[PDB]
RNA sequence: ACUUCCAAUCAGUGAAAUUAACCUUCCCGUGAAGAGGCGGGAAUAAAAAAAUAAGACGAGAAGACCCUAUGGAGCUUUAAUUA
RNA sequence: UUACAUUGUUAACCCAACACAGGAGUGCACCAAGGAAAGAUUAAAAGAAGUAAAAGGAACUCGGCAAACACAAACCCCGCCUG
RNA sequence: ACAUAAUCCCAAAAAAACAAACUCCUAGCCCAAUACCGGACUAAUCUAUUGAAACAUAGAAGCAAUAAUGUUAAUAUGAGUAACAAGAAGCCUUUCUCC
């Protein structure tokens, strides 16, 4: 498995989890492409992680073939916080948290494979039939 | 003191992560020897003899040639356990030969009504390996079984277990093992299965087979009544009968289940 | 001068490791753990107490069910079997009136008769 | 309500709207292409294709010329629009003023990127 | 107005994954028919053209700086 | 009816008071006498966005009216007592 | 008496917790000085500023408030008035 | 004869049973509680003794926390909501446009 991680980089967490879901399972081309053209902050920063992955991949692991590198897993944490004085009226002031983003980023070799199709007359007269046998 | 408390809850939480191997010999705390578990061995059953033979039985090859192993590559001295194994395939042999002609004898005099292939299924599932090993787990006995390699493997177990049989057969006699097994076996059965795995192939034609050698009379499947679900599953009445007597009926959801378990029935009902 | 040390933090452990399974953060703050617990104890202890009263009612469901195939109702079972000087529990009654029709068919037979045999002699 | 209606806002004032559209006709008739919003774009084709019209009504009509004058203040414009880029359009009706789409966006404000420019 | 009560966890996921769903991915990726690169759907190519144009403005900036 | 700045969308930076925990419907009654958590009926697959301000006795101020304390302070005198 | 010296200017602006539509002294220009509403879309409701309107012309409302157009005339209370 | 949707708790019906910390049976740690009073014990610190990475014999307390619009720190909710930000073309530096 080839790992790369990025941290005490500042950016919205929830917002690069958008981009983070979206290249989970898919396989290194389409998230390529999808990073290259998806627009986002978290779209270049995804993009360079991905190529560094790869850079990665083929240098340290040594991979034959390119195309049996998909994307297995990706996830996005938090760092630390930076507190700054946001001024508002009336004498008050707000606290205005400056968030950090921990991206992680876990790949696997072999072709990529996910079934999300799901019968639902056959899971139905299965879990049924089952059901009322129990 | 809060040090012993912090080291052995992080030892308990260590073990959740990591599951170490099954050890043999490091299995019980207390020094393991022969003569204490052949003590415990003989008060806890009725009668125990031929100690050797006992110690033999719990003897696999593979400790042997591993044993043989270490002292080749170590080349220290050399010793020869040999004669061990050549003893104990011989009581396996004989165990073996006694078990099946003691079981034969059980379901002889058991079920006298029993044809020849309803004898041969239930001794070929009796003889089974899976449900007998599973008796020996139950029993224990991997516990004073001797594996160099791995306490679980069935090979091991289960040729320990015939070994420990046919040492009781020549200590102890027959008349000491046909009161051990026979309690277990029987009360491990408990099940429909004895007469389920024998109806797995037409269940209709056995009964045909059995109703000709028998009362010579072609069984005759005659539908008595239909009450129909169109919803989950429709439920027929098929009587079963011989000579315009029934033997049998029952409900099903289609026509052949029906027709298998009213052979079923019937199949057990003729048993007796 | 003593100090916090590993206690607090040992009872609000064993707190949580009841805790478990629970909803939210019932099974992960203490306080809510507590008022969780508290609230799971009496339960247990009044449906421990009401179980027995829910197997009763259940049981006289099913035995009524039973009588009422024989064409008797429950009450006029529970009379007849009371004359009959019959102390059988209702559970075993109702087990009787689930696997063994046989004797259920006989209880409510003598039961018809004994009350046949009522109205014949107060007649 | 927006039902039936060309001629857009953008944001812009109609004294914003009318400079912002001679300006941009201004760099369009001096580089011969620009770049900017596909709005602005879009709505800077049909003020093009008048103005081109405009000088293929006559140089020495007045109505052209005062016209010409008026949504074009640089001097430099003029005659390189009668003079050159009027009369290679002399055969052409609607074949000026060609829009095409940019690859990229901004870093900014990720604005869509189009072009504009008349055939050579 | 003011918040009756903190959010559950439940509740903020429920609310901010499945109805905006995520971000819809489509395909906008299409092969160029000059130098083959990977570029956008019904758009001008990234490399064979912003070098055309770039050595357009610097043919433009240098005809603009010899005609004057 | 129109114009512009907001509201609305996308992207960047990312608050606040409030908050016991919340799976949070309605009616008729009850409950310290005004119930989404009680009872009985009616209604209802699961989650947002742009809007309306009836309810959650909404949020915000330990009522500034009333009274209590052998509380405080200002002001005034033929209150009493006097450098 | 060397009174042919010593300091400072010319650096960038600063007071209101903030790179804050709020603040101040002196001389003269109003331009050849200086600042650009320096992220982009949408043309909903609704709000703010602004423009226009058939016929009536205060029928509105506590009050011609507000507001486009204008200020012709009447009559009282209080205070003289400039503050 | 009162003011949101009906029936005085569902539906209906017609004109001797079910059913409680009560009693009995079965076992034993033998028969509730607010304020308040009494008895017997456990967790933690330290000291004397003993034992040495887990304890009991006593003595000595800054000795057991879920609340005080508590204190301090960390991290949420509101919320990706309010809020902050209208010239252009080019080109290596100009032109046009606005106040
Ligand atoms: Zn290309």
């Amino acid at each position: 498995e080839i790992y790369h991680c990025r941290r005490q980089i500042k950016y919205s967490k929830d917002k690069m989890w958008y981009l983070a879901k979206l290249i989970r399972g898919m396989s290194i081309d389409q998230a390529l492409a999808q990073l290259e053209f998806s627009d986002k902050k978290g779209a270049q920063i995804i993009k360079e992680v991905l190529l560094e992955a790869q850079d990665m991949a083929v240098r340290d692991h040594n991979v034959e073939f390119r195309s049996n590198l998909y994307v297995a897993e990706s996830t996005s944490g938090r760092g630390q916080y930076l507190k700054r004085i946001r001024y508002h009226g009336r004498g008050r002031f707000g606290i205005m948290e400056k968030v950090f983003c921990h991206y992680f980023v876990k790949l696997v070799e072999g072709x990529x494979x996910x079934x999300x199709x799901x019968x639902x007359x056959x899971x139905x007269x299965x879990x049924x039939x089952x059901x009322x046998x129990x | 003191x809060x040090x012993x408390x912090x080291x052995x809850x992080x030892x308990x939480x260590x073990x959740x992560x990591x599951x170490x191997x099954x050890x043999x010999x490091x299995x019980x705390x207390x020094x393991x020897d022969y003569h204490a578990e052949i003590q415990a061995f003989g008060h806890r059953l009725q009668e125990t003899f031929s100690l050797d033979l006992l110690k033999t039985a719990f003897v696999n090859s593979c400790y042997i040639k591993s044993e043989e192993a270490k002292r080749q590559k170590l080349g220290i001295d050399k010793e020869a356990a040999l004669l061990n194994l050549k003893d104990n395939q011989e009581l396996s042999e004989q165990g073996i030969s006694f078990s099946q002609t003691c079981l034969t004898q059980f379901f002889e005099d058991a079920f006298p009504d029993l044809p020849t292939e309803g004898v041969t299924s239930l001794v070929d599932f009796l003889t089974s390996e899976e449900v007998v090993c599973h008796v020996a787990r139950n029993l224990a006995v991997e516990q004073l079984a001797l594996s160099a390699e791995f306490p679980v493997p069935p090979p091991v177990l289960r040729q320990t277990f015939f070994a420990v049989i046919g040492a009781l057969l020549q200590s102890s006699g027959p008349e000491r093992t046909a009161l051990f097994i026979r309690d277990f076996l029987i009360t491990q059965m408990t099940g429909k299965e004895l007469f389920e795995m024998w109806t797995i192939t037409n269940p209709m034609g056995l009964l045909v087979e059995e109703l000709k050698k028998r009362k010579i009379s072609a069984p005759e499947s005659r539908l008595t009544r239909q009450s129909g679900s169109t919803t989950a599953l429709p439920v027929y009445f098929v009587g079963l009968y011989c000579d315009r007597k029934l033997i049998a009926e029952g409900p099903g959801e289609t026509v052949l289940v029906a027709e298998e378990e009213a052979a079923r029935v019937a199949l057990r009902k003729l048993f007796g | 001068l003593r100090s916090r040390v590993t206690d607090r933090y040992w009872r609000v452990q064993e707190v949580l490791k009841h805790a478990r399974h629970f909803r939210g953060r019932k099974n992960r703050c203490y306080r809510l753990a507590v008022r969780a617990v508290t609230r799971a104890f009496v339960k247990c202890t009044r449906a421990r107490r009401l179980k027995k009263r829910s197997l009763r009612t259940l049981w006289i469901n099913r035995i009524t069910a039973a009588s009422q195939e024989h064409g008797l109702k429950y009450p006029a079972f529970i009379i007849n079997l009371i004359k009959c000087q019959v102390e059988l529990n209702r559970k075993v009654l109702a087990d009787l009136a689930i696997y063994e029709p046989k004797t259920f068919k006989s209880l409510a037979a003598l039961a018809k008769r004994r009350r046949x045999x009522x109205x014949x002699x107060x007649x | 309500i927006s039902h039936g209606r060309v001629f857009r806002r953008l944001g812009l004032g109609p004294e914003s709207r009318i400079h912002l559209l001679q300006n941009l006709l201004t760099g369009l008739v001096r580089h011969e292409r620009i770049e900017a919003s596909w709005a602005r774009v879009d709505e800077l084709r049909g003020y093009a294709e008048k103005l081109i019209d405009y000088g293929k009504l006559g140089d020495t009509n007045e109505r052209a010329m005062r016209m010409a004058d008026f949504w074009l203040t640089e001097k430099d414009l003029i005659p390189k629009l009668f003079q050159v880029l009027a009369p290679r359009f002399q055969g052409q009706n609607g074949g000026y003023t060609r829009m095409l789409q940019i690859p990229n966006r901004n870093e900014q404000d990720r604005a869509k990127m189009a072009v504009i420019e008349y055939k050579g | 107005a003011a918040p009756k009560n903190r959010r559950s966890i439940e509740v903020n996921r429920c609310r901010r994954r499945n109805p905006q769903k995520l971000i819809k991915v489509k395909n906008n990726i299409d092969v160029c028919p000059e130098c083959g690169h990977l570029k956008q759907k019904h758009i001008l190519c990234g490399y064979c053209x912003x070098x055309x144009x770039x050595x357009x403005x610097x043919x433009x900036x240098x005809x603009x700086x010899x005609x004057x």
